[PDB]
DNA sequence: GTACCTACGGC
DNA sequence: AGCCGTAG
DNA sequence: GTACCTACGGCT
DNA sequence: AGCCGTAG
């Protein structure tokens, strides 16, 4: 190709990379709330049959299969993404069920992938539910040797439930996690009122709900983030002042802000004390244990005001941290800054499409089965002449054509008759075939009723969401305090 | 590398020597940080029986253990300066874990013998079901191996010093033939 | 409770020593493999990684092997698989690798996520008949899987590819050999159990290194084959040639086995730099994929090039010894073995494998013939068969009535009930008859082999001859007297 | 890290900058060691447009390239001192390989501009798509990308210095908004 | 068994 | 005295 | 990801 | 600042 202009080369190579990071790496899809690596892990777990009822599988086997079949990148990117999905301090609704050392709030890494084991959580079954019912579009994998989903059915609003953080090119994303009961109630309210306001939606969705619990100071930052997609949210640790004996007091921290490394926050407090940037601290201990939960103790000097010290710690350490909301997600394969209503609208549209496609798949499948039963019915009613037709036929092709012409059967019906085992000729089979057919005809009309009325279809979406809310919905962890 | 405990009263303090950071993390999360310290090793440690003093003293892992114990070594050993009255060997539940344990015991016998004589050296007993301690959850490592209410620790005892001297020289020394003869004589296939 | 340091040391050390000896560092005399290599190859077979199928990503192969059979670090598995793919390490490579699999200069292979692999055609011969009850399977490390204790190994792999391993209290160093020579040696032994080492050496001249080169004398080879221990002098293939203007050069085209070419060159450069060798004006590695190994040592005008070459043999790895120490697992125990012993244990494994396969094949053919006898009755009385089935309300009733009416076994009645309507056509009816007639002839052929130990032994000979004709190649290493 | 060539005549010598050690080994085996040198790069390299001079000069990958080229940098650059008259960028035929190429070109434009102007900077064209350079055998890397008889090298040309200055500042600089505006204007989502 | 770089955006 | 190759 | 630390025996 | 999390 001889020559190449440096300006043209730079613009093309940089845009190629920028675009790939944006649409195929760092940003989540608005529909299922996933980035490609996360979607490939979950799809991989489903294809490998790693359901919650089955025993755990070695992480290296899960990762190797995902890397080879769908994700042509380093194993650490795959494994570390699977590890985060298994951490109850990272995911508001964990997607991976891990066996072994899966890390801590102190930033300790997980054990090597050869030591750990994993499988799906029960809630992940809801992300994958109906994937093999033609509900979502499958695409060719990187080498054309496999097929992978472009998106997951996602039967609960996962983008907002688990949130997302990603550094792309020219942009980034920072979506906080939310309470599943609040989100589904918000989706339900939107389904009954397309013109619902953000303020009205906030009657259901109070604000973010961090897996790490803690506090949020005020509603102004939450409101702005939900109205525009951008806003600053003040997160505070759960801290109390209590006596420790001899007229002395201490600050006890039991919950810390989301994504704050506990060990690093403690070291920052120690640094402030060491450099005399804070007055009144006599001791600093991490009394955290599996029994006690998070327990950070800050001993206060006798007669020093413990509330003044606590307020100084909020100003000078991650004990108070802001969450800079920047809700960027892939909407029709393009990055977009979206508000709360926008995110819920795209999610509800995905659900309507999924439930409609599933109902269409089930109808085709039932119509195909009814057609086969009609063929089997004929075969059983004329079994002596069916056997004679087959026996007098030298080849399969001859048996097929003779059955089709003699008994007014289709290619599919003749094939089903030829595939029929001798045990299907037992006395009560003709009745089973009749009962199944009558039940199928009823099932077909039930499906046709759903597809003919958009309200019936929409009520089914509502009902299935309510069920997930009742089964997986939990209490709010983060307290939203009025500032 | 040392993840020390809160307390500075050695009588109630314990130090757990684990194989790597994979077991380290589990151990750090599962422990009682008030009285339990964790020192993750770097797999197979130096065999002091085959190494010269200059190499032993320059070895980072050997140095880390001496620094953590606070007693000093050889003639300069001081039992009153022990930072923990329990030194717990918690290697992975595999044959390589057994080897690391022999290497650790070789180091304590030749450089910190009064630590064994005082009954400060112990052997943790994790379940047989998992090889690497990294395979275990923090709660099961606590309940089965670290919790004083349910754990079964083996206190290392020195009965015969002449027999122990000969055992360490035969098994860990540079003479291959005596080790080969020991294997041949005691091997049960 | 309490634990004596002497008892603790003896038990923990013996546990480790024993495991390294029988389950790590030493090869089995039968298939010539250590556990990690056996698990890789078995893994390749279970994953269907045969030479006709496309290459699979190395990380996927390694992950499966690690999870199912080998509870150790992935580098130990991957690096063992890499070695089996190197034509400079293996005399008969066992792994077919795609991508950077390393070089003679000690360059490592590309990361396991970049490389791909599958079996070589000769590996099919190691795995041939593994699912024909020819070898014993054992429980894996966690009891969730089954793995072979040994591979059928239809060619003598211990001696063909050799072995090196550092254990505890012992080590092993078995050199590779020529496959034509080895099979001819096994054939000679099969016709004479009292054959001498000297007689066996008429077939097996000595080791045959993948790196070719030279061996100086037969005395070291002879001592090694007679006792299992001996020192073998290996020399590079080097020539002296003119380069113009009355000047000469030493050209090295083959180097000794396991010698790193880059490190040997640096040692020559070091000698020149430190003036420990006289007469060298230049040192170049002209090696290329298109020309092969080519190391050039330019000689100073009027300097004696043969004197310089002889000094290089004395002072550099250009001449290297191979210390033979033939230790292998014999009945699960480590043993120093001579050439005859290695061949004897190998031939016994083959007789056992071919006998077991013939017994397996007989049972399977007899089971299939029994089913076909049931199908033939069904076809001969198909109207009565259909009536019996139709008048039965359940599957259990149809089963019992078919067994009763047509003197059929539970297996025969089940096979009739599982029979599809398409099996009633002219072509499908005849297929059942033709398969049965072929099976009867096959059964008698198998019974002939099992009734005569000479026929069985001749079949071992014939199958070995076939492998020799297909995979046997020319000698590479020259044994100079 | 540099696996240099036999010849010391820069006019016939080529240096291949390869993405990773996995690619390095196969290229070292496949090359013509008389005229072809290999310098492997440990993934994503420093963006000199975003970095200050001390960080650039203290960077291991940047130092290795300066040492290998033998020209010096900036005002101290000397074209006559070039150790190779062909500097070949050999990255994977994927998006991350394209990124490493932009990072490499940024470094050459800002510190070794006369090297581009002299026509010494080239872009290797390995078989497009699929897995990386480590996935390739030494013989196929030679035949398709390194063999002068069959390879197709792209010679990097500088046409407009004002346009190139603006391009490097927009794409690689610290101002996110102009880069975001460039993406928005040129992005084709198909 | 271990240590350590780089891009990328936002605050 | 440092390398070979399975292991932590 | 890679080149490092370590055990282990027998050659040099 | 330097950290968040997918990438080389
Ligand atoms: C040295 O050989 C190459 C290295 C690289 C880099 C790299 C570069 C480094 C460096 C480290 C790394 C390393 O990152 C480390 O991965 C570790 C993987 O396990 C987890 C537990 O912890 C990760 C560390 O957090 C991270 O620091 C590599 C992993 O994958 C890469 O792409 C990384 O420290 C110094 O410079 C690229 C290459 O060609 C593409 C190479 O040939
Ligand atoms: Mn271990
Ligand atoms: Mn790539
Ligand atoms: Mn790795
Ligand atoms: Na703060
Ligand atoms: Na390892």
């Amino acid at each position: 190709i001889n020559e190449r202009n440096i300006t043209s080369e730079m613009r093309e190579s940089f845009l190629d990379y920028a675009m790939s990071v944006i649409v195929a790496r760092a940003l989540p899809d608005v529909r299922d709330g996933l980035k490609p690596v996360h979607r490939r892990i979950l799809y991989g777990l489903n294809e490998q049959g790693m359901t919650p009822d089955k025993s755990y599988k070695k992480s290296a086997r899960i990762v190797g299969d995902v890397m080879g079949k769908y994700h042509p990148h380093g194993d650490s990117s795959i494994y570390e993404a699977m590890v985060r999905m298994a951490q109850d301090f990272s995911y508001r609704y964990p997607l991976v069920d891990g066996q072994g050392n899966f890390g801590s709030m102190d930033g300790d890494g997980a054990a090597a992938m050869r030591f750990t084991e994993a499988r799906m959580t029960k809630i992940t079954l809801e992300l994958l539910r109906d994937i093999n019912k033609d509900t979502i579009d499958f695409i060719d994998n990187y080498d054309g040797n496999e097929r992978e989903p472009s998106v997951l059915p996602a039967r609960f609003p996962n983008l907002l439930a688990n949130g997302a953080s990603g550094i792309a090119v020219g942009m980034a994303t920072n979506i906080p996690p939310h309470n599943l009961t609040e989100l589904i109630n918000g989706v339900l309210s939107l389904s009954k009122n397309p013109d619902i306001s953000i303020a009205e939606l906030m009657e259901d969705i109070e604000g973010p709900d961090f897996p790490t619990a803690g506090l949020i100071l005020g509603k102004s930052g939450i409101r702005r983030a939900y109205e525009t997609g951008r806003g600053s949210i003040q997160m505070r640790s759960r801290a109390v002042i209590e006596e420790r004996g001899g007229g002395r007091q201490r600050i006890v921290v039991t919950e810390i802000p989301f994504q704050v490394n506990k060990a690093r926050m403690i070291e920052k407090i120690a640094e402030l004390v060491r450099d005399k940037k804070i007055d009144g601290i006599t001791d600093l201990r991490d009394e955290t244990s599996l029994r006690t939960g998070v327990r950070v103790v800050i001993d206060v000097r006798k007669d020093a005001n413990a509330s003044v010290i606590l307020n100084n710690l909020y100003k000078q350490t991650p004990l108070q941290t802001s969450f800079g909301v920047n809700m960027i997600a892939l909407v029709n394969g393009r990055p977009k800054l979206i508000n709360l209503k926008e995110a819920l609208v795209h999610y509800l549209e995905h659900q309507k499409t999924v439930v409609r496609r599933r109902t269409q798949y089930n109808l085709r499948k039932a119509k195909d089965r009814a057609h086969i039963l009609e063929g089997l019915r004929i075969a059983l009613d004329h079994i002596d002449e069916i056997i004679s037709t087959i026996r007098e036929s030298d080849t399969d092709k001859v048996a097929m054509e003779s059955l089709q012409q003699r008994f007014k059967l289709s290619e599919k019906q003749a094939q089903a008759i030829l595939d029929m085992r001798l045990r299907r000729l037992t006395g009560l089979e003709r009745d089973k075939i009749e009962a199944e057919y009558n039940e199928l005809l009823n099932y077909i009309s039930e499906l046709e009723t759903i597809l003919a009325d958009e309200e019936v279809l929409l009520q089914l979406v509502r009902d299935e969401l309510t069920e997930i809310r009742d089964r997986f919905g939990d209490d709010r962890r983060t307290e939203i305090q009025l500032g | 590398k040392l993840a020390d405990c809160s307390s500075k009263s050695p009588e109630e303090c314990e130090i757990f020597l684990v194989e790597g950071d994979s077991a380290g993390g589990s151990t750090k999360s599962g422990r009682d940080s008030r009285t339990q310290a964790i020192l993750p090793l770097r797999g197979k440690i130096l065999n002091v029986e085959k190494a010269r003093l200059d190499r032993i003293l320059n070895n980072n892992e050997i140095r880390q253990m001496i620094t953590a114990f606070g007693t000093g070594i050889g003639g300069d050993f001081d039992l009153a300066k022990a930072r923990y009255h329990k030194i717990v060997i918690m290697t992975d539940a595999d044959v390589d874990g057994a080897h690391i344990r022999t290497l650790l015991l070789t180091f304590f016998y030749r450089f910190m013998r009064p630590l064994i004589e005082a009954g400060y050296v112990y052997i943790a007993q994790p379940p047989t079901g998992y090889k690497g301690l990294g395979e275990m959850n923090a709660d099961q490592l606590w309940e089965t191996t670290m919790n004083p209410e349910h754990r079964a620790l083996l206190q290392v005892k020195l009965e015969d010093a002449i027999e122990a001297d000969q055992t360490f020289e035969m098994l860990m020394g540079d003479v291959v033939e005596n080790r080969r003869q020991f294997i041949e004589d005691n091997a049960v296939y």
